[PDB]
């Protein structure tokens, strides 16, 4: 009944990779694969140099292309907006990896697809995700989008600007980048070459 | 441009899932030949119905063999859930009901030639699903709408190529007709992509691409060159599009 | 083929697009103005132009534009549309003959003169007085500005004027009450408002509707309609009681500040929030923030102020807040506007002269024994201005004597005066009704004699003087000669003036003769005036410039803050307690709000293809949740029915929220029933045809319009001609 | 939501052009038939060449009679410049040269196999340019890559459907193969679109679309209904995609 | 040598179509068509109500899809960045209309295709465009993108955010929108209902 979301204030992100390492420890994510990673890009020339530190992970899209594509039904979207995988029905076919626009998904060495989970295991015991917990810069917030006392809700309200990766896709990403450092918005590789 | 950790942008369907792509082309194409040969009353309707059952079964084995989830036996769910939005789901049943149906037809029982109508339908589902399993991913620039056309055309070039090598009189002409349709759409494909997607395609494959286009022009010369040259062209293109399109790219 | 590659002739010319009268350059190629542009030196345009100014020239090249005089076929009813072409000579004789007859058995006051636009000087200010009728009026007085002009005359000794005196460029905090800037598209004030925003000017908008100006505001107060005086009184209370006001300023330039403090004792932000519906914290915060910025915090007074019957009180209160902030005459919001010096053309005094009243008896003293018959609306309200809407009754009942005969010089009888049925009864009963216009509107085709005026681009007009920081004078020169059988208003007035014994008035044989005399006075001639289109003179704007000279401006020597000892005495109340809870809409109904389209002027631009193509119809604004309970969606049409049963042609429904649930809003000027204006005919709903009733302001002659309620009834999409088809009819000067 | 003035988002290609689209299909595909006939040395190669010339003439005449610049005589620039990136430029040169090439074939002048291969190549340019005239507009969501597949296959169903009405014996089998291909790709077409675009195609058309899909199924039923049904399905489908795909839409 | 562009401040734009009417007049654009129009869209409920006023017209794309697709050579891009039409070669085939993603072009009734010209006629004789001159609010700026002194260059340098329509086609528009009212950026029909 709530709508779960994450917001990252890029004006404060320094791209130390604490959240990324906190995730790997908690969810014991295996070597070679990542639920969360950081992307750092410069937009250039001296008087006007800009560096964007951007953590990336499952955005738990509100209209996820990775769910419909699943033959088994292991890829499901929850009543509060988490996209999860039930490994019991997963046939490790990769259809969801093909349909995910963000590279958030991987094949776990135990034979099923995995990805960030919004720390489902903590959300039920009433705790905040591990990446949100460790953050030194206080730049990431979480909560129910519909509850206006939520740390995501209050941050979205305070942001000067709000962006999302590949909005042109169908998805409705529920991970919001707040104050993007470059005036043109979130950095893209086509805007370099 | 620089990362701490890495996006999971690694190839997800390897040379083995490119091999299955080629076989399900054959499996679905031959299952179409079989039902049509039935429906038509042809003496050969049996020979081709037991081939399609082997090709279908070979593929369904390669499908489980190459799956990291094989010894976890999770495939039973492919048949215990309703998931109409999923190209792959439609191909599990299309090749499954297409098998039973081809069994009840080879063991001459149950029913006759009302069953060839069901085999025709299931073969169209099996010919249609890969092509859409790629095109459904609108985030992959190379896998555009033409995949839904390039794969069924190319699966029939495979079925008719096989048929013509097993010297069936009827197979050569339609193989050279669908091979012309196949090769002309394959040539137009690059011209259909945005400039960055096309550039990616020509640097990653192409030669390979322009090789298989040239090679395929061999279906229109001699015999026992013809079915071969059209068969290597159809499987080239099929495997290369699965391999080169796993790009997300900006 | 392009006009700019072809040979051109420019001229300095005023825009008649609306009454702001921006100075413009007109580019003609032969007999046609292809482009018009603002110009730098001119203090109004400064190089820019609004949409209406840019499209204004096509009326001159409109195939339906009026060309010949016309006289009503004898025996045919006024309304029925039967006319026969006439000669300027024959039409002008017919009018004087008829006018003279009314004057021998009734007197000259039995002729009302209504008018608007530049040439209203001739028809409304000059001709009427030279003829002896006090029944001269314009809608920009009792249907627009009267409430604030009266409030201003009593509080300061000055007008607010046509180019309202706000020092926008130094303003730091601005409070707009119903003032919609960006929809109301008066050139210079758009420029200034935009420059204020640009320099970090934070703007507060009070309006029951989320307008364009609200779209640029730091705060939007969605006030319950007809409740602004309670919000103004509670702000007056916060600046006086929290002790935030400018102490010195009141001490040196203000009379009776004490009466105000005691009056406002109980009008607290909690008393206000109850009627206003704006939270009490917000009411407090807004007054504090404005006090923190003085003297550079302004509540500029809006132009259209007839809203409800009480109006002069709301403006008085808004002016007290400005006084309490110490901003009048200081850089921040009010500079002091002086009128330019251009000497009048020498003439005998006029039978009736005006009374620019404000104090010590400006009502009917000259109207009682003074010569022979007072303006016919003389006892209806306190103030002395003539109210257009009140002199219409005298034509139906013959009450205050009788008004047979009426002139309408460029004034929309059926769209600018409320209660259209009553106005039609009044035209029925007249002996003579003349209308001078350009297009065949619905009220021009009810006339005995229609006279086609020449348009602003084909005409010279008496100078345009603008009171301002730097007073200036503008001159418009023809860009080319009149078309068809068209004549300028100066010429039509003089031609009627010679026919009714007024040769001493109209002596000059030509307008350039007339214009050379006033240019002599200043130190120039006609050709040089054409050279620098506009003339800026030296004046004054602050209080220092006045003060150092040992003088102050006003009325009586110290702005009287409560504001007027002689109303108190014989009228009843001095202060603006009339927050007077407003009558509410009956259930199933909505208050009818109205306003401007950035691209259309009042009603007269609805046949303009360049402008109708930008905005072909109006659209009714209803809150999203009301249109939903009703069964209305995005592309639906609806009829608006008022509390008195009048229905207004099908209008498009606009279910997007930016409005309270109490209300409904439509742009004024659509809904024409005038078949001859082929592209304005049958489009949108007319607000005026729905404004059946009005609450008379008992102080400032104004007719409160926002007192009408309307309900929506599902209707069919309308079937109308193609606008592009009509817009493509070629213009042939025959 | 609200405008002052309006964006120029109205239909730029009318029923008039959609007709040109059905015709150039016929034109190009009959020129392919005439080429392949001259190449087998078959006797019917002569009159099929007359027809491909007639349909080429009828198509250039309505391309010109429907042009807003029909009396400004600017089409000459189509032929005095080089614009390889433009489908319409390719189309002008393929038909044009294909009409000279087929002109000499008819008049037995300027060679004869070397002219039949030329007609073959120019008729492939003319069969290929329409789908690409649509498909290169990546801003129009309905004109995706499949248009480069749907247009060539459909131009063939038109030519062969015509050939079969004229009772040519060789064509009623290729007509059924190519009509099966076209109808399969046409049925998978909507499934290749982003949700909002498929929903737009279904609202504005479909019921017409779905009727054209059924119609074309009569190409596999009764012998003399087969070419009519195949002709009307292939032409209805071409015109419907041309009118319904002129949308930018968000 | 210059690279011509236009910048419009949306924080100042009030959607009074002055620019739209000035162009209609200056360029004699016939009745049913327009080189310039204004779009107005509201975003949101009561306590967060934003209105975006947006003029739309040829963006003189740097990578114009409307040029390569032309058969004759009527459609061309100038050395300074102007996209124009030589009516002498135009066959009114409508290929350029199919290819423009912005509804910027139309069929003029004289038999050829037309659209915003960046007032090439005025540019050549050293004047600024008609839309730019007539504008009460001073929200549009024009100039050579390469000259640090030009009004567009300055406007872009002083902007809080910069946006462009459909950036994901890859046309590289040269009409820049400054300081968009909504935090999420330029308004799209897809983010409605
Ligand atoms: N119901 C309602 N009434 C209103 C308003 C409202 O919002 N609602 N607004 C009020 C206000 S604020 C004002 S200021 C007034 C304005 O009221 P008006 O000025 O009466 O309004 P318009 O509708 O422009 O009418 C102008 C008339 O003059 C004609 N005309 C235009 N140019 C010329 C010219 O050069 N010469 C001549 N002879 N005629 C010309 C036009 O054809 C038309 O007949 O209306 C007021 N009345
Ligand atoms: N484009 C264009 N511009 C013009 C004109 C034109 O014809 N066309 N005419 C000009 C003239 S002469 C005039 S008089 C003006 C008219 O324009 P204004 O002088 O600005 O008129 P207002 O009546 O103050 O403002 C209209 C706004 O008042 C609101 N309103 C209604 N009731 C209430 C209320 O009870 N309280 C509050 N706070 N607000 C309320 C409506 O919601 C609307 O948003 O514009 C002028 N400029
Ligand atoms: O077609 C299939 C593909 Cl591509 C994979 Cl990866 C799997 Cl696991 C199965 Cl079962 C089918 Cl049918
Ligand atoms: O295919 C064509 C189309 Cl669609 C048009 Cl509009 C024109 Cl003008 C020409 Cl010449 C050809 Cl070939
Ligand atoms: S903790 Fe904050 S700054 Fe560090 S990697 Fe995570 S998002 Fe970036
Ligand atoms: S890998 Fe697993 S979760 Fe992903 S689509 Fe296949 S079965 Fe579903
Ligand atoms: S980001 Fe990708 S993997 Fe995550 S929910 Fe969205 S579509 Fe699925
Ligand atoms: S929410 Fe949990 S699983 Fe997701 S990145 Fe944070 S710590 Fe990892
Ligand atoms: S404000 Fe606009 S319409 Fe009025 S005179 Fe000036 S330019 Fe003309
Ligand atoms: S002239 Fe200025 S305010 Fe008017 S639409 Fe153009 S940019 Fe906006
Ligand atoms: S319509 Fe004119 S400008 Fe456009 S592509 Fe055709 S010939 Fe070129
Ligand atoms: S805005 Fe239109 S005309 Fe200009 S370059 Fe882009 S597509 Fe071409
Ligand atoms: S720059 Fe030229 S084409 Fe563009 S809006 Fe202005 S006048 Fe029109
Ligand atoms: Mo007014």
């Amino acid at each position: 009944m709530p709508r779960y979301a994450m917001a990252i204030d890029l004006s404060l992100c320094v791209g130390c990779a604490a959240c990324a390492v906190a995730c790997k420890m908690e969810n014991e994510v295996p070597p070679g694969v990542f639920n969360l990673w950081i992307r750092e890009r410069e937009v250039g020339e001296y008087p006007n140099l800009v560096v964007e530190f951007r953590p990336e992970q499952c955005l738990h899209c509100e209209n996820p292309p990775c769910v419909p594509v699943c033959p088994t039904g292991a890829s499901y979207q929850t009543k509060d907006g988490l996209v999860l995988v039930d490994p019991k029905k997963c046939i490790a076919c990769g259809a969801c990896i093909a349909a995910c626009p963000y590279d958030a998904r991987y094949l776990h060495p135990a034979g099923y697809v995995s990805k960030c989970t919004f720390c489902a295991h903590r959300l039920e015991k009433g705790k905040v995700p591990a990446c949100v917990e460790t953050c030194p810069t206080y730049c990431r917030t979480f909560g129910d989008l519909e509850d206006p006392e939520s740390p995501v809700a209050k941050a979205l309200k305070a942001a000067e600007r709000v962006d999302v990766l590949r909005p042109e896709q169908g998805t409705r990403p529920k991970l919001f980048y707040l104050n993007a450092p470059s005036k043109k918005g979130l950095t893209r590789e086509s805007e370099v070459h | 441009a620089e990362f701490y950790g890495l996006p999971n942008a690694q190839e997800f369907w390897h040379w083995t899932n490119a091999l299955h792509f080629v076989l399900v082309g054959l499996a679905g194409g031959v299952a179409l030949l079989a039902a049509l040969l039935h429906l038509k009353g042809d003496a050969e309707a049996r020979r081709y119905t037991l081939y399609a059952l082997m090709l279908i079964a070979l593929d369904l084995f390669i499908l489980w063999a190459e799956s990291p989830a094989r010894f976890r036996f999770t495939h039973i769910w492919l048949f215990l859930s309703f998931h109409p939005t999923s190209p792959i789901w439609w191909g599990a049943w299309g090749l499954g009901l297409g098998f039973l149906t081809g069994g009840l037809l080879y063991l001459g029982k149950g029913s006759q030639r009302a069953l060839a109508w069901a085999l025709l339908v299931f073969s169209l589902v099996a010919l249609s699903y890969p092509g859409l399993a790629l095109a459904v991913n609108l985030n992959r620039p190379l896998w555009n709408g033409l995949m839904a056309g390039l794969f069924p055309l190319t699966a029939l070039v495979l079925a008719l190529g096989l048929a013509a090598l097993l010297k069936s009189p009827w197979a050569l002409f339609p193989l050279r007709v669908l091979a012309g349709a196949s090769l002309l759409l394959a040539l137009l494909y690059p011209l259909t992509l945005p400039p960055e997607a096309r550039g990616h395609l020509l640097e990653e494959a192409g030669f390979w691409y322009g090789l298989f286009l040239l090679l395929g022009l061999g279906t229109f010369w001699q015999e026992r060159l013809a079915p071969w040259a059209g068969l290597l062209a159809a499987a080239g293109l099929r495997a290369l599009l699965v391999l080169a399109g796993q790009w997300q790219g900006l | 083929a392009p006009w700019y590659a072809q040979e051109v002739k420019s001229v300095y010319q005023i825009c008649e697009g609306c009454f702001w009268r921006c100075g413009i350059v007109a580019h003609a190629v032969g007999n046609r103005v292809y482009k018009v542009e603002g110009y730098e030196a001119n203090p109004k345009s400064r190089g820019r132009l609004c949409p209406r100014g840019q499209g204004a020239p096509q009326t001159t090249y409109d195939p339906d534009r009026l060309k010949r005089p016309l006289i009503r076929v004898e025996g045919s009813q006024r309304g029925e549309g039967k006319y026969r072409v006439a000669t300027w000579e024959e039409a002008l004789d017919h009018i004087a003959k008829k006018m003279l007859e009314i004057r021998e058995k009734y007197g000259p006051e039995a002729i009302a003169f209504f008018g608007h636009g530049t040439g209203d000087y001739w028809f409304v200010d000059f001709l009427p007085a030279a003829w002896g009728s006090p029944n001269a009026a314009k809608p920009s007085v009792s249907l627009c500005t009267a409430p604030r002009e009266v409030a201003s005359q009593w509080v300061f000794g000055r007008p607010i004027g046509g180019h309202e005196p706000i020092d926008w460029e130094n303003a730091r905090y601005i409070v707009l009450i119903g003032h919609h800037i960006g929809e109301d598209t008066h050139n210079t004030q758009l420029q200034d408002f935009a420059l204020a925003l640009k320099n970090g000017a934070k703007v507060v908008v009070v309006d029951p509707r989320f307008s364009t100006a609200a779209a640029k505001a730091h705060r939007w107060l969605p006030i319950k309609p007809g409740t602004d005086t309670a919000l103004l009184l509670a702000w007056i209370h916060v600046l006086i009681y929290e002790d935030l006001y400018d102490k010195e300023y009141v001490a040196k330039y203000t009379v009776g500040f004490e009466e105000l403090k005691a009056h406002v004792k109980d009008f607290t932000p909690e008393w206000a929030e109850k009627h206003t519906e704006i939270p009490a914290q917000v009411i407090r915060e807004v007054a504090r923030e404005m006090a923190a910025h003085k003297p550079r915090a302004v509540l500029p007074p809006t132009r259209h102020n007839v809203w409800y019957g009480d109006d002069t009180y709301r403006v008085m209160a808004l002016l007290y807040v400005n006084v309490l902030l110490g901003n009048y005459g200081r850089p921040g919001g009010f500079y002091i506007a002086q009128s330019p010096y251009l000497e009048k053309y020498p003439l005998p005094p006029l039978p009736l002269e005006p009374a620019a009243g404000g104090c010590s008896g400006p009502s009917g003293g000259d109207h009682e024994p003074e010569g022979f018959k007072p303006r016919a609306d003389k006892g209806k309200f306190f103030a002395r201005s003539t109210a257009i809407q009140e002199l219409i009754e005298p034509m139906i009942t013959g009450e205050p004597y009788p008004i047979k005969g009426l002139f309408a010089y460029g004034i929309n009888l059926f769209h600018s005066i409320p209660n259209v049925p009553r106005t039609k009864e009044a035209l029925k009963n007249l002996d003579l009704y003349v209308a001078i216009d350009v297009l065949p509107q619905e009220h021009v085709m009810w006339a005995d004699v229609i006279l086609p005026e020449a348009t602003y681009l084909e005409r010279y007009d008496d100078f345009v003087l603008v009171a301002h920081k730097t007073p200036f004078i503008q001159l418009r020169t023809p860009a080319h000669e009149p078309l068809f059988d068209t004549k300028p208003g100066w010429w039509i007035a003089r031609e009627l003036g010679l026919r009714l014994g007024l040769e001493q008035y109209f002596p000059w044989k030509t307008i350039e003769e007339y214009l050379e005399t006033r240019l002599q006075s200043l130190g120039l001639d006609l050709e040089t005036m054409k050279g620098m289109g506009t003339l800026v003179q030296r004046g004054k704007p602050w209080l220092e410039d006045w003060e150092k000279e040992g003088r102050l401006p006003f009325g009586t020597a110290s702005g009287k803050i409560e504001l007027y000892c002689q109303r108190f005495k014989e009228a009843g109340h001095q202060p603006l307690p009339v927050f007077t809870p407003p009558e509410e809409p009956p259930e199933g109904f909505y208050r009818l709000l109205y306003g401007r389209s950035p691209v259309h002027t009042f009603a007269r631009t609805q046949n303009n293809w360049v402008l109708m193509e930008m905005d072909p119809e109006n659209e009714v604004w209803i809150h999203k949740e009301e249109a939903k309970r009703l069964g209305l969606k995005e592309g639906d049409y609806v009829m608006l029915v008022n509390q008195d049963g009048v229905k207004e042609g099908p209008v498009r429904v606009k279910p997007t929220a930016r409005i309270r649930k109490d209300c409904v809003y439509i742009v004024h000027g659509f809904g024409h029933k005038a078949p001859l204006m082929r592209l304005a005919h049958g489009r949108g709903a007319s607000d005026n045809y729905l404004q059946t009733r009005y609450k008379l302001d008992p102080i400032s002659g104004g007719a409160g319009l926002r007192v009408n309620f309307v309900r929506l009834e599902k209707a069919e999409r309308p079937r109308l001609p193609s606008l592009t088809g009509l817009a493509k009819r070629p213009f042939d000067e025959r």
